[PDB]
RNA sequence: UUCAAAUGAGAACUUUGAAGACUGAAGUGGGGAAAGGUUCCACGUCAACAGCAGUUGGACGUGGGUUAGUCGAUCCUAAGA
RNA sequence: AUAUGGAUUCUUCACGGUAACGUAACUGAAUGUGGAGACGUCGGCGCGAGCCCUGGGAGGAGUUAUCUUUUCUUCUUAACAGCUUAUCACCCCGGAAUUGGUUUAUCCGGAGAUGGGGUCUUAUGGCUGGAAGAGGCCAGCACCUUUGCUGGCUCCGGUGCGCUUGUGACGGCCCGUGAAAAUCCACAGGAAGGAAUAGUUUUCAUGCCAGGUCGUACUGAUAACCGCAGCAGGUCUCCAAGGUGAACAGCCUCUAGUUGAUAGAAUAAUGUAGAUAAGGGAAGUCGGCAAAAUAGAUCCGUAACUUCGGGAUAAGGAUUGGCUCUAAGGGUCGGAAAAAAAAAAACGAUCAACUU
C-alpha cells in the first residue's frame, strides 16, 4: 500500500501512532487524508486503496500539530537570502547576470600611472 | 535489474535550510509505480545518511524523475530559486546555490 | 579511405618506402556486452589513400606498437 | 553606440536568429569595441552576450486531444467535413481487404489446409467480393471442408 | 504600437532592453536566373536627397572586399544563322 | 611520364562454372556491326530518402496555491572505398486438365507453368572504413588587444492511405507514338606482334608529375530590375514546420524576419470601406442593379424531356455538440678589519492502427 511512519528515530507511542489511524478506518470511518466519509470499513479501505492515498502527511503544519504526541521530538528579500552560516544566495531572475563574467579592475603600472597623472 | 541514483544534499543542508529526512519522506510517497503513489513493491529504495540520498529502484524510472518529483518538492517549501538541482556525475546529483558570498 | 584486415600484408604497408607518416588512435567503446574496452586503430596514410586496421584486442595491438619501423613519424593519439 | 553590426555577427556567431540574442544593456560600451567575430567569441563566452531561450508551442494540448481521438471521441457528422471518399477512399479499403485474403489463402495453401484446388476457386471467389472481412472467409472455408468430409464420409 | 536607458546642440522616428503585435512554410523566411553595377562591408559625416523628422540610410567622403583540375563559361549539336 | 610487384607463356595471348556467368589481370591494326548518350503523358500500386508524429534513457531550461512519471530543447555522421543486399530478367532439374500461378489493376504457361535449386543489374539500403580527432549539449577553471585549457555525455528503438520528393514494375490515351550531335565503351575481325634461359602486357595493385583563360561581392524587389521616383503595377523557378479541416483553402501558433509606410487633438455635416433594422416583401427601378437568403457532411427522396451518356447536388425532407459505452474492421510468431644593501648554495501468444 505504501504506509510509511515518519521520522521512525523520534518516536515514543508509535503502537499509538496505529491506534489513532485504525480510529480514523475504525469507528467515525474516515480517510487518512480526504475527508471522505465512508458507510462502512469496506469504505474508507476501498477508497485507500483507490486513489492512492497510504501516506499520513507529515507536509501539513497542521498536522505535525494532530499527530504531536505520538512522536517524541527531542533536542526573502527578493535579491539575495541571508543564511544561518554567512551566506548571501542569489535567485534563479538574475542566473545570468551570475553566469556572466565580467572586465578585470583596470589597474595602472607605477609606470603608466605616473605618466597619467603628470 | 537495479539501478542506483544518488544525490548529496550537503550543501544547502549544512548551512541551514534543508532536511533530508522531509525530502526522502517525500520522495518515497510520491514516486509512480505502474500506477499511482505509495506502490513502491520493495521495487523502490529511498533511504539516507543525512548527507546523501540514496535512490534504488527495480521499476520504471529515470533521472528526470528524479528531478522532477526534486524541483516539485522546493517550491512546496520555496526552496526553489534558492536551490537548484544538477549532475554531478552521471546518475549521481547533487544539490546547490546559485551565488555563495560569504 | 580504405581498410586492412590482415596484420602480415598490413606490416609490408609499414614500409613500402613512400609512407612517411601514421597515427595509433585510442576508442573506448563497449563490446555486446556492454562492457568497456579498448580497441585501437592504427593509422597508415600512403600517397593517394589511408590505411586503418581495427585491432579490438589491446595486448596484439600495444605489442605492435613494439612491431613498428624506427624510421616511421607516428603521431601519437 | 550603434550596435546593429555587433547583433549581427551575433547570430552568426552564436548561429542563431537575431530575434534570438541579447545584448548586455549595461554592457553597451564594451560590446561597441567588439567589432570582430574573434572579439564576439569572447564576449558570447564571457556572458555579457547570450542566446535567448525558445519560445514555446507546446503540443500537449494536441496530443490530449489527439488521446481523445483514438478513444473515438468525436466521430460525429457534425465533425467531419470532407465526403466519406476523400476522408477514407474506398479503393484502400479494398486493397487491405484483398492482400488480407490473398496472403491468409496463400498461408493455407502451403501448411496443408487447402490444396492448390480450393485455393483456386477462393482466390477467384474472394476477388469477386464474395467476402466480406478476414472472418468471414475463415468460415467459408471450414464449411468448405466440413461438406467434403460430408461428401467423404457417405462415400464410405 | 508603448515604457525606460543610452548617444546626442537637439530623439515620435537612431542603438539596446522590456512588453504588445504582424507575415504564418503558395511567407514580410533562406537561395538563384534576367536586369542592376559596387548599391555589399567599415571608419568618418548630415549642406543637398530619403514629399514630417533625422544622431540613421541603398545619400555624402575616405578605404577594404569577389582566390576553383572537380561550380559555370569553354566543347556538342537543336530550331536557325 | 614511367618503375616495382602480381598475373600469363615450352599447350604462347589465363583459368573455373552442366548452364545463366564468375575473377585482381589474361596481346588485337584495317574495317565492320552494336550499346550507352537518347527522352510524352496520366493513373493507381511497390520501395528508399528527408520531414512529421512517438516510447525508454542521459543532459539543460520552463511551470508547480492545486494538478501533470510534466512542457520545451541537445542526443549529429558528408563525398569516396570494401564486404554484403532487389524488384525485372535469365539458367539447370522437372513435364502440368481436376487447368494451375497471380497483380490494386487479367495476365502468363508443351514456344515448357507451378514447384526445386542457382545466376545477375547495385538503383536503394545494411555493417566497416572515412570518423570522432569533427560538431552538438551540460559542468568547470583562468585570461581582458595573450587564449585557451579540463572534465563529463553523445544512447537504444517504434509507427504510416501522412507530406515532399527519387525510383521501380505495370496500365490508359493518340490520323499526337512524344530531339539531334559531341562523347565513351563493347563485340566481330586476325593485321601485326612475340617464350624457355627467358618475354608480353599499364582494360591488376602501388608509386611520380601536371591541370590553362574568364565569370565568382550584394540585390532579385511595398527601396538595388522596368514602370520619368525609394511608384499599392509588372517580372522566370527550388526548399516548405504544428493544429483545425477533404485540403498547398481560410483561421491561430513555432524556426527565421520585420514592427517600415508623417504625427497629436478631437469625433460636425458630406463622404469611402463596413454593419444592423420593427410590419410589408420589388409596391423601387429601363432591368432584382446592389444586397439578402441557400451552402459542409451523412441519410432518404429525385420530374418533364433526352443524341439513353445525361438531366441531377434536379426539385424536396430529416440529422450534426459534449460525454460514457457497444460492436465490426489487422500484423508477427508458435500446433687587512668592522658595519649596511643585494644575489646565489480451430485454436494460443503477442504487437498497433485508425475507420466506420
Ligand atoms: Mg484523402
Ligand atoms: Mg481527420
Ligand atoms: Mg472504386
Ligand atoms: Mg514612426
Ligand atoms: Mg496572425
Ligand atoms: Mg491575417
Ligand atoms: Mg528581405
Ligand atoms: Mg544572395
Ligand atoms: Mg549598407
Ligand atoms: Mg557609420
Ligand atoms: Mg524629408
Ligand atoms: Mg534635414
Ligand atoms: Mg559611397
Ligand atoms: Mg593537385
Ligand atoms: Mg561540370
Ligand atoms: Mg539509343
Ligand atoms: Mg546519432
Ligand atoms: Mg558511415
Ligand atoms: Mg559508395
Ligand atoms: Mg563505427
Ligand atoms: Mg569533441
Ligand atoms: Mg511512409
Ligand atoms: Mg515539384
Ligand atoms: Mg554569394
Ligand atoms: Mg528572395
Ligand atoms: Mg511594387
Ligand atoms: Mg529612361
Ligand atoms: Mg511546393
Ligand atoms: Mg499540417
Ligand atoms: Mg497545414
Ligand atoms: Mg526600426
Ligand atoms: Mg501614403
Ligand atoms: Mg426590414
Ligand atoms: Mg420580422
Ligand atoms: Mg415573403
Ligand atoms: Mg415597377
Ligand atoms: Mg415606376
Ligand atoms: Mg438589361
Ligand atoms: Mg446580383
Ligand atoms: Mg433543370
Ligand atoms: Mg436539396
Ligand atoms: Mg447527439
Ligand atoms: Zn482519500
Amino acid at each position: 500500500h505504501g504506509f510509511y511512519i515518519p521520522e521512525q528515530k523520534y518516536l515514543v507511542d508509535k503502537i499509538g501512532l496505529v491506534k489513532y489511524m485504525s480510529e480514523k478506518i475504525g469507528l467515525g470511518n474516515i480517510c487518512i487524508v480526504c475527508n471522505y466519509q465512508g458507510r462502512t470499513l469496506t469504505a474508507v479501505r476501498q477508497h485507500m486503496l483507490a486513489k492512492r492515498h497510504c501516506k499520513i502527511p507529515y507536509e501539513s503544519e497542521d498536522e505535525r500539530l494532530e499527530i504531536s504526541e505520538f512522536y517524541d521530538f527531542t533536542s526573502n528579500d527578493g535579491i539575495e537570502l541571508h543564511l544561518p552560516t554567512g551566506i548571501k544566495v542569489g535567485h534563479r531572475s538574475l542566473q545570468r547576470y551570475y553566469k556572466q563574467d565580467l572586465k578585470p579592475e583596470v589597474i595602472l603600472t607605477e609606470g603608466q600611472g605616473t605618466l597619467v597623472a603628470a | 535489474i537495479a539501478k542506483t541514483f544518488t544525490v548529496d544534499v550537503s550543501s544547502p543542508t549544512e548551512n541551514g535550510v534543508f532536511d533530508p529526512a522531509s525530502y526522502a519522506k517525500y520522495l518515497i510517497d510520491h514516486i509512480k509505480v505502474e500506477g499511482a503513489v505509495g506502490n513502491l513493491g520493495n521495487a523502490v529504495t529511498v533511504t539516507e545518511d543525512g548527507t546523501v540520498v540514496t535512490v534504488v529502484s527495480t521499476a520504471k524510472f529515470s533521472g528526470k524523475y528524479l528531478k522532477y518529483l526534486t524541483k516539485k518538492y522546493l517550491k512546496k517549501n520555496q526552496l526553489r530559486d534558492w536551490i537548484r538541482f544538477v549532475s554531478t556525475k552521471t546518475n549521481e546529483y547533487r544539490l546547490a546555490f546559485y551565488q555563495v558570498t560569504p | 579511405a580504405r581498410e586492412i584486415t590482415d596484420i602480415k600484408q598490413f606490416l609490408e604497408l609499414t614500409r613500402r618506402a613512400d609512407v612517411k607518416t601514421a597515427t595509433v588512435k585510442i576508442n573506448k567503446k563497449l563490446n555486446k556486452a556492454g562492457k568497456p574496452f579498448r580497441q585501437t586503430k592504427f593509422k597508415v596514410r600512403g600517397s593517394s589513400s589511408l590505411y586503418t586496421l581495427v585491432i579490438n584486442d589491446a595486448g596484439k595491438a600495444k605489442k605492435l606498437i613494439q612491431s613498428l619501423p624506427p624510421t616511421l613519424k607516428v603521431n601519437r593519439l | 553606440a550603434n550596435l546593429r553590426t555587433q547583433k549581427r555577427l551575433a547570430a552568426s556567431v552564436v548561429g542563431v536568429g537575431k530575434r534570438k540574442v541579447w545584448l548586455d544593456p549595461n554592457e553597451t560600451s564594451e560590446i561597441a569595441q567588439a567589432n570582430s567575430r574573434n572579439a564576439i567569441r569572447k564576449l558570447v563566452k564571457n556572458g555579457t552576450i547570450v542566446k535567448k531561450a525558445v519560445t514555446v508551442h507546446s503540443k500537449s494540448r494536441t496530443r490530449a486531444h489527439a488521446q481523445s481521438k483514438r478513444e473515438g471521441r468525436h466521430s460525429g457528422y457534425g465533425k467531419r467535413k470532407g465526403t466519406r471518399e476523400a476522408r477514407l477512399p474506398s479503393q484502400v479499403v479494398w486493397i487491405r481487404r484483398l492482400r488480407v485474403l490473398r496472403r491468409l489463402l496463400a498461408k493455407y495453401r502451403d501448411a496443408g489446409k487447402i490444396d492448390k484446388h480450393l485455393y483456386h476457386v477462393l482466390y477467384k471467389e474472394s476477388k469477386g467480393n464474395a467476402f466480406k472481412h478476414k472472418r468471414a472467409l475463415v468460415e467459408h472455408i471450414i464449411q468448405a471442408k466440413a461438406d467434403a468430409q460430408r461428401e467423404k464420409a457417405l462415400n464410405e
